[PDB]
Order: C-alpha cells, then structure tokens, then sequence
RNA sequence: CCCGGCGAGGGGAGUGAAAAAGAACCUGAAACCGUGUACGUACAAGCAGUGGGAGCACGCUUAGGCGUGUGACUGCGUACC
RNA sequence: UGUAACGGGGCUAAACCAUGCACCGAAGCUGCGGCAGCGACGCUUAUGCGUUGUUGGGUAGGGGAGCGUUCUGUAAGCCUGCGAAGGUGUGCUGUGAGGCAUGCUGGAGGUAUCAGAAGUGCGAAUGCUGACAUAAGUAACGAUAAAGCGGGUGAAAAGCCC
C-alpha cells in the first residue's frame, strides 16, 4: 500500500491506541490482511478418472435416450437458415452435433445457433455432454470415441 | 468475493432492539446495552419459571391455612387428616375451593377432623 | 471536577424544568390613542396617560 | 477527526516513591 | 386548514428558538403576535416573522377571515451545523458548531 | 355445579359447559373422551370421595383443538465463561370443553 | 384455571377493638400483624391490602415479662455527628405509651409501600375511649 | 402572485410519471433532537429486569373473554468482556 | 460514623435437654407432555419403530451436524413497472442460526433447486473513519486607556458617518 512506514504517533503519552503505520488493515484506506494473490485453480484428473466418467456419462444418456445416432449430418451451403430446418423437423432445439470430421459448412451454419452446437469427437467434453439437452452422434464420430476410449 | 455485511448486521440489531422493546433508556435504543439487556431478561425468564411455581405453592398454602383455621383447625393437621381419609385434592384445587365454595371447603374440615379422630 | 457517567436525557430535561420563559400578559391600553403597550412604559409612537410625550 | 500534533506530558513529573 | 409556513436554516439554536416557540403553542394569532411582540430574545422576532408569513399565506392562498386563527402546531427542529476550529492554549484546538434549525409554524381556523 | 378430575398430572376444577385447556392426549379432535377419574363433585348437595375417585362419577367431555401453546425461549448464559446457549419451546395442549356431568 | 386476586377495589374491610390491658407486648404486636395484613381471610394476596382496621385501647397498660420493664432500650439515630438516642421501656411509656405498641408492629410488618398502607389501617389510642364509634367498631377477644 | 429587509426562507401556481425528484436534489437505515395521542409518575430507596398483577384507554367476536399499549402494588434479582 | 456479638420485630418459652407425631422445604425424586444421543432385541434392512434400558451441568479442548451472506455453473430458464433489490411494520413457522406471506415507502432489478469458490458473520483490541450526544446553554468573549449625548443613514444603531 502507497504510503510511509514513520509511526503516526509516539508510543508513549499518547490518550490513544498504540499505532505502528498507516498502513495496518485496521485502519481506513489501506489494509487487507490477507491480500489475494493471481493463482491457478485447476486441478489434476486421472487419465483413467477422466475416461471413466466419460464412459459413465455416455451410457446414461443412452438410458435415458437423449443421445442419438444417425448417419451423415451435413449442410448443402452455410446457411443458418437451412441448419434451424434440419433441425426443426427433427423436433431438436438444444442439440449437440458431433462429427468424425469437422467442416466449415456445418460451423458457419451452427455459429450464430445458440441452442446448437458443432464439435468434432476429438474435442469432446463431460460438461458438453451434460449441459446438452439432446446430443447427436454420426456414425463416422461414433467410432472415433471407441478408438480414443478404447 | 468480497463481501459486504451491512444487511446482515443490520437485520441482528433490529432483532436485538426488537425484543429490548419497552426497556428503560438505553436499554431500548442502544445495541451494546440491548443486548445485555435481552440476555438478563433471558436468564431471569429461565429462572422465574421455576419461582412461579413455588410461589403459587405457597400462595395456595397460606389460603389453606387461613380458611382452615377460619373453620377450627391448623393447616398441618388438616392436611394429614386427609392424607388418612385418601383425599387427593392437591392445594391448587383446595385453595380455589375455600375462595369460592365456603361449603365444599366446611365438608373437606369436617371429613379430615373425622379422620384423625 | 468532571462527571463519571453522563447524565441521561430525563435529567437533562429535569433541570430544564425551571428555565421556562413567562408572558407578560400585562399589556395595557393607551387612554386616548388606545395602543397596547407595557405598563408603565411610553407607547411606541411616544403617547403615556394620554398625552403625548415624544412629540418625535 | 484529527489527531493532536503538540502532544504535551499530560502526566505530572511527581513520583510517588 | 394547513397553511403551514417555516423558516429553514436559522442561525439561533434549536434549544434557544425552542423556549420562545412554547409560550405561543396553542394560543390565538392576536394573543401571539403581541406577546412574541414584547418577548426580548432574538429568537422572538424569528418566530414572529415566520408567524406573521403564516397569517399571510392563510389570508392570501386560503380563506380570509385571520381573526379567528390559531396556532395549532409550532416546533423546531435541530438543522445543519456549521464545525468551526477555535484555537485554545497550549496549541490545542476545538470545535466549535454554530447550530441551525428549521422553525415551522401551523395555524388553523378550527 | 362442578366436578373436580384428574387428566394429565394436575387437577382441574371445570363447571358444566365450558372449555379447558389440558395436556396433549391420544384422541383425535372430533370424538368424545372419557374421565372416570373424578375428584369431587359439587352440587347444591356436596359429595366427598371416602374411596379416591368417588363411586360412579364421570365426566363427559369433546375434544376441540390440537393446537401448540406459545412459544418459549429458553436461554442460558454462564457469566464471563465464554458460554451462551438458546432454544426454544412450544407446548402441546389439548382443548375440551365439558358436555356432561354425572353423578 | 387463574388462581383468583383479590381485587383492592372489592375487599371488604371491617373494624374492631383490642384492649391491650395487661396483655403481652410481643404476643399481642404479633396477632395485630396477622390481622392488619388480612393472612386470617381466605382471599389474602400478598400484593394487595385484605386487612381490617383495629383499634387498640389502653395502649399504657401493655405488660412485659422479665427486666425487659427496665432493660428493654429503643435506639434512634437523629441523622448528626453523635446524635444516637436511647430510652428505656418505661420511658416510653411516660412519654408516649402509644409508640411502642406501633413500633412492635412496624417491626413486623412488611417493607414497602403496601407495609405502610396496612400500617395506617392500625389505631392505637393510651385511654379507654376512641372516637371512631361511627365505625361499628366490635369488640374482639384477642 | 403573496409574507419578508428590491433579503434569506417559505406558501401558492406551473413543469414532470413523481418536487417528503427543487439543485442543501436516487434510495434515505441507526445513534441523536423534537411535536401529538394513550397510560403511569410528586411518602418513595439500589444493574431498572423478570414472575404474579388491579385499574385505565383502544379495538374484536360475543355480551365472557381475546388482543394491543400502559402499568399501581408485590416475590426474586449486585452489567458485559 | 450509629443500636451494631439472635438478620430484625420481639420472646420467659418464640431458650436449652429427652421422646414422639404432623407439616413446610430444591432445578433432588415421582406424575403428565415433548426433544436428542448411545447399546440391545422383535423387525424395517439406505427408515419408522407395536419396542427395551440408559444417558443429555460444563471452561481449556477434541468429535459430529447445520444456518445465512457475496460471486460461478444450472440460467437467453424462472420471478418482476396490475412493482425487483433495499428500507419500515405486522402475522405465521422451526429445539437453533433462520425461513415464509403481507401493509406502506421504493423504483429496476432479483434468483429456485443442486453443486463450486470465499475479502463468509463483530460488542469489546486506551481498534480505524464519519456522524451525533454528554458536561451545558455552563466557563469564556484575549490587558481595568472610558466613555456620554445629539443628528444622519437604515428593516433594525452602544459599536458605522457627522
């Protein structure tokens, strides 16, 4: 704290409180006893720890049937407007797609799709995968997860 | 995160001064003092629970006493003569009686004479 | 020389008791211009008993 | 509001020895 | 009727002011105004202004007929204070508060 | 016109029709209960207990209401020993009001 | 239900006479105190004033067992540097037979506000004559 | 427009959804200081409360109490850290 | 300092000794209602118990279980200008910290549930900052060189001008 280390007043003689700076945290404008400092929070996961929460978390969406498998899900043009089509009939507007390979079609298209979201197998996530009311699985992306879970 | 606890504080003090209601001075007004106030009170409710019912213990005894000597007998020796005859009327309901019902309570002297004789 | 414990608002009040001012409910009439003014006091425009006095 | 700046010895030089 | 009337931020304190506002509560505005008349305190000619602005905003906003006014409600109030420093000896210094008030004055004619 | 009875540790003195307040007991709140337990009655006549609990005597009574009393705080405090304790309590009680009396 | 109060407004009071004509000073200071708190009523409250008016007579003519005739001493403190006062039991009597029949009772009474009131309802006359027969004062044996 | 000292301050009028939003200006708590109403208080001794409790003033159904405020009198009771 | 070596009144039994029968007397024991911990058994088996016995004063300290506040996700969801937060009363509710509904002011934000992280709770430290009390309408108004009157101006003159 911005300031000087001279006593603000003498020890003794003094009708007031022994003081030592103006900068202790007990006094106004300049303090904080225990002043936060930048840390990081993350933490380690087991690679086995990770994995198996990931098998976890994609059986029971299977049980609770909010994944489902289809063949290839591609766009004709990067349109925003045919994507919302596809997937209106579908009865799908929280949905998750996730793709063996990753076109710029289909991430133009679910770019300014809130609800919608394009990913590839590679870059999968738990929290993705939970958040997602319903979550679509190609088949090419299908077997990629098997090959990284193994 | 910091947190800000002027709502908090403000909330404790109100309940504090809430139940400090009707005290004299600062007792009503000022916090520090309310409280000490507030937990006195406490204390002093916690013990006169049990004072008031010996109080009315000995209220009803000395109501006893009076009407029983009113109708020729002290206390002790009416008590035991209706601990002899079986009566188990406690001294809440003696003490209401002799008030009211001059009667009842003439029958209740005759019957513990009875039983000591 | 100085207090031990300070003086609650009801004795402060208490010994203000006695500071009330009094009205002098005391004014009287000139005989001719008919103006209130103290007893036994000239009027403001300078009249007493009657005649005027100030002549001002 | 502001502390004194004088600060003379209050306490009287008179030890009671 | 209200016509309420105050004069806000008077130099005299509110205790000094306070003792003249007692001896005219409740009495009528031909009573008051000659008593307040011949009361010698500084706080009397305070009090008579903002009583005679009273009678005015009675007779002009409102109903005439002033003679049978009183004096409902009079009170004052402990307004700002001006904080002074007045040296003393020895270097020590104090403080000294010039204290304002708010003088309000209510007449009514029921 | 009144009976003296015995109903939850401590005696009670209820003239003919009228409500009394007494601890909590195991009868639902619209069926009749039952106090054969009956200290003294009192008449024109007077009728003592030679035998505890008279002869016959009962009194017919309705219960009316299952409600909890008034709330009580209990606070305990030990002077300068960095002890200080609260709670609270709500009594149940039972209300009856007395239908007949017998003899 | 509510244990009953007497209420001071509903009390009945009565008055009767005692004479104190070769009779114990303590004995008899003791009933006086009995009566002039109201413990002989059914309806006695501690908070509240259930006595009866009594009127003692012959107040000079009290009696005391033992030397307490000339032993007994009543002390007083006038307030002053040195100011304790004592005076025996006879010269009580000469002075004013009437006090030391009142001082018993005050003894034996309670402190407060409601001693002093059941206090006043006690009238205690030297001679054989009271001036309260418009009272129906009767006569009790005590 | 009016009171006032061609003041300060205020009461009307008008502006505005709002002027106890008027520049001393969002919200406006507490200490502290006041006016009004109900009750208590000038023969009574002390951590000022607590238990019991009459009377009075307000309201409620019933006509007996229930609530709210006050609280004479009385038992016990020498703050906190 | 004042009786002042029964607590007092007072007592010749209301003192002392011996015997006896009564009664008063605590938060002790019993009766009635309610809560919680621990060990068993009949049975429910992540929990009630038709049950059973027992325990529940407490500082230093150890163990267990919770309330509330700010922020993150859930949440572009939900409540909200026929009224959010905050403020101020009232009425219910839980063994507790608290919670819920609502009158008036307020004027546009708040946030369920379940998890996550803390600048997470103040009555004291001759604590720090601000505000406001007390003494108190009291002391004081700063050289004991000294003022009085007339007129003028002004709303007002002992202090200004003549």
């Amino acid at each position: 704290v911005t300031g000087s280390g001279k006593k603000p007043w003498r020890q003794k003689g003094t009708g007031r409180a022994r003081s030592g700076s103006i900068k202790s945290p007990i006094w106004r404008s300049g303090g904080v006893t225990f002043a936060a400092r930048p840390q990081d929070h993350s933490q380690k996961v087991n690679k086995k720890m990770y994995r198996g929460a990931l098998k976890s978390i994609l059986s029971e969406l299977v049980r609770q049937d909010r994944l489902i498998v289809v063949e290839k899900f591609s766009v004709e043009a990067p349109k925003t407007k045919l994507l919302a089509q596809k997937l209106k009939d579908m009865a799908l507007e929280d949905v998750l797609i996730i793709t063996g390979e990753l076109d710029e079609n289909l991430f133009l298209a679910a770019r300014n799709l809130h609800k919608v979201d394009v990913r590839d197998a590679t870059g999968i996530d738990p929290v993705s995968l939970i958040a997602f009311d319903k979550v679509v699985m190609t088949a090419d992306a299908v077997k990629q997860v098997e090959e990284m879970l193994a | 995160a910091r947190v800000k606890r002027g709502v908090i504080a403000r909330a404790r003090h109100k309940k504090i001064l809430k139940q400090a209601k009707g005290y004299y001075g600062a007792r009503s007004r000022v916090y520090r003092v309310a409280f000490q106030a507030v937990i006195k009170a406490g204390q002093y409710a916690y013990r006169d629970r049990r004072q008031r019912k010996r109080q009315f213990r000995q209220l009803w005894i000395a109501r006893i006493n009076a009407a029983a000597r009113q109708n020729g007998i002290s206390y002790s020796k009416f008590i035991n003569g209706l601990k002899k005859a079986s009566v188990e009327i406690d001294r809440k309901i003696l003490a209401d009686i002799a008030v009211f019902d001059k009667v009842a309570f003439t029958a209740l002297v005759e019957k513990a004479k009875a039983a000591l004789a | 020389a100085v207090q031990q414990n300070k003086p609650t608002r009801s004795k402060r009040g208490m010994r203000r008791s006695h500071d009330a001012l009094t009205a002098v409910t005391s004014l009287s009439v000139d005989k001719t211009s008919g103006e209130k003014h103290l007893r036994h006091h000239i009027t403001a425009d300078g009249y007493y008993r009657g005649r005027k006095v100030i002549a001002k | 509001n502001n502390r004194p700046v004088y600060i003379p010895r209050p306490r009287p030089p008179h030890p009671r020895l | 009727m209200e016509t309420i009337a105050k004069h806000r931020h008077a130099r005299s304190s509110a205790q000094k002011v306070r003792l003249v506002a007692d001896l005219i509560r409740g009495k009528k505005v031909s009573q008051a105004l000659d008593i307040l008349t011949y009361t010698n305190k500084k706080a009397a000619v305070l009090v008579k202004k903002v009583l005679e602005s009273a009678i005015a905003n009675a007779e002009h906003n409102d109903g005439a007929d002033i003679d049978d006014l009183k004096v409902t409600k009079i009170f004052v109030d402990e307004g700002p204070s001006m904080k002074r420093i007045m040296p003393r000896a020895k270097g020590r210094a104090d403080r000294i508060l010039k204290r304002t008030s708010h003088i309000t004055v209510v007449v009514s004619d029921r | 016109m009144y009976a003296v009875f015995q109903s939850g540790g401590k005696q009670h003195r209820v003239s003919e029709g009228q409500t009394v307040r007494l601890e909590k007991l195991d009868i639902a709140t619209g069926e009749t209960v039952e106090f054969a337990e009956v200290l003294m009655i009192a008449n024109g006549e007077e009728v003592k207990i030679g035998v505890p609990f008279v002869d016959g005597g009962v009194i017919k009574a309705e219960v009316v209401a299952h409600g909890r009393g008034e709330k009580v705080k209990i606070v305990k405090f030990r002077r300068r020993k960095h002890y200080r304790k609260q709670q609270g309590h709500r009594q149940w009680f039972t209300d009856v009001k007395i239908t007949g009396i017998s003899a | 239900m509510k244990t009953f109060t007497a209420k001071p407004e509903t009390v009945k009071r009565d008055w009767y006479v005692v004479d104190a004509t070769g009779k114990t000073l303590g004995r008899l200071a003791t009933e006086l105190a009995r009566r002039l708190r109201g413990k002989h009523k059914a309806e006695y409250t501690p908070h509240v004033d259930t006595g009866d008016y009594i009127i003692v007579l012959n107040a000079d003519k009290v009696a005391v067992t033992g030397n307490k005739r000339t032993d007994k001493v009543y002390y007083h403190h006038t307030g002053h540097i040195g100011g304790i006062k004592q005076a025996t039991f006879e010269e009580m009597i000469a002075r004013r037979p009437e006090r030391v029949i009142e001082i018993a009772v005050k003894g034996m009474l309670p402190k407060g506000p409601l001693g002093r009131a059941m206090f006043r309802k006690l009238k205690v006359y030297a001679g054989n004559e009271h001036n309260h027969a418009a009272q129906q004062p009767q006569v009790l044996d005590i």
